[PDB]
DNA sequence: GCCGCCCTGGAGAATCCCGGTGCCGAGGCCGCTCAATTGGTCGTAGACAGCTCTAGCAACCGCTTAAACGCACGTACGCGCTGTCCCCCGCGTTTTAACCGCCAAGGGGATTACTTCCTAGTCTCCAGGCACGTGTCAGATATATACATCC
């Protein structure tokens, strides 16, 4: 849908172009393969006592998330360039208040500096990878904050067979060059060093890219070689398998009951 | 609805009321009407994509995919409109 | 006798001027380096001469006739004045996006050097298309002569 007179096509091959307010979440959630895992990921957080950031390169995504959760009905607040300070204050403080109803807080991942407190969160969803991973380390750093209450759950999504592949393998070479330089000279291991050099220059040399939702987990050279394991996930959701019989007679009541009170 | 379309349609709306002005300003032009400027959007465009057109052709004359400067140049030289300052 | 108030003098600090020294713009100098110069050779472009035929030119003629010119009249239109109303201009206030400074990677395109081969220039020979002139032929046009008819 980032592209121009794209819905129209999905909407007339597959909703016959009625676009009666049902089909136009289908083809919002089945245009992308991002938005299957997307939707059972926030209907598993949802159901849990989560809350969750989400991340993007592009604002246009971000304009595309904000209708999928306008249609969803899911109460969300948002951040970008566009919006002026001001605002960005009042959406900061709105879902960090201890009476909030927010549930999804939205980020172009460049923006608002270092000085943004998202305390109340708990999961992050990267939805777009970047090329700097110092700004997705500053963008898990936002939930990830001094003095949290809760275990920080960071999802990031990748499509399969893409050019984020790439975009994947040069992070990865960054941050072991982040972690070869300077995480190497912080502030009998002489020795050991030689090999262990060795050892994460073999991995920058390798190619990453050769119970899964769960919101938990049960020397240091060991920890660094997890958080670039890649966990394939397979949808295989159809047409009709989604909006369920409860979100189809919300759905249903609504729309009736607006022709009613017409507006 | 965020989503919109990424394309532009008014950009000759960019050509603004206050820049006809001061380019009527520059002409010696004391008193304008409100009619002068959709009018004057038109000229503009008609003599942009008679100019540009003729630049296209000379890029892909030459098999490429950027209009230079030069190019430019021959088109406004060709249908007798000189300009000096790029063409060196 | 003791304490408080008014008048006047010399020493400490701020500022202007000058000299020594370091930095920006431009010009002299040096080094590469490729294109202008010099020298020689040769082919041909053009100058020159000559003959023939046609157009132009100065100054005059004569005839025709249609265009130009002069004049009178009249009336339509250019122009000036006045009203009116409406729309553009000036100004104050609020918004907003241009502008400048930033990633982030990748492709397009300008050069430098090199290789290769296809295609266009050049040369020779030849033939047919183009330019010019003419015999001939079918369509168009005008009248000669015979038949029906009105007065």
């Amino acid at each position: 849908y980032l592209f121009d007179n794209a819905e129209e096509r999905v909407l007339q091959k597959f909703g016959d172009g009625k676009m009666t307010r049902e089909n136009v979440l289908r083809g919002l959630i089945m245009s992308s393969g991002k938005m299957v895992l997307l939707d059972q990921l926030l209907t598993r957080l949802k159901k849990d006592g989560h809350r969750v950031l989400i991340f993007s390169q592009m604002v246009r995504m971000l304009d595309i998330l904000g209708d999928y959760l306008s249609i969803k009905g899911i109460n969300f607040q948002r951040l970008d360039g566009t919006v002026p300070s001001a605002q960005r204050r009042i959406s900061i403080d709105h879902f960090n208040s201890p009476d909030s109803n927010d549930f999804v807080f939205l980020l172009s991942t460049r923006a608002g500096g270092l000085g943004i407190n998202l305390m109340t969160a708990d999961t992050v969803v990267i939805f777009d990878s970047d090329w700097n991973p110092q700004a997705d380390l500053q963008a898990m750093a936002r939930a990830h904050r001094i003095g949290q209450k809760n275990h920080v759950m960071v999802y990031r999504l990748v499509s399969k067979d893409t050019v984020e592949e790439e975009v994947l393998e040069r992070a990865r070479k960054k941050m072991i060059l982040e972690y070869a330089i300077i995480s190497l000279g912080v502030t009998k291991k002489n020795e050991p060093n030689a090999g262990e050099l060795s050892a994460i220059l073999k991995f920058g040399a390798g190619n990453m890219f050769t119970d899964v939702l769960n919101h938990a987990e049960d020397l240091g050279g060991e920890e660094f070689l997890k958080q670039f394991e890649v966990t394939d996930y397979k949808a295989d959701i159809d047409w009709d398998d989604i909006i369920p019989e409860e979100e189809l007679k919300k759905l249903q009541d609504e729309e009736q009951k607006r022709k009613d009170e017409e507006y | 609805a965020k989503r919109h379309r990424k394309v532009l349609r008014d950009n000759i709306q960019g050509i603004t009321k206050p820049a006809i002005r001061r380019l009527a300003r520059r002409g010696g032009v004391k008193r304008i009407s409100g009619l002068i400027y959709e009018e004057t959007r038109g000229v503009l465009k008609v003599f942009l994509e008679n100019v540009i057109r003729d630049a296209v052709t000379y890029t892909e004359h030459a098999k490429r995919k950027t209009v230079t400067a030069m190019d430019v140049v021959y088109a406004l030289k060709r249908q007798g409109r000189t300009l000096y300052g790029f063409g060196g």
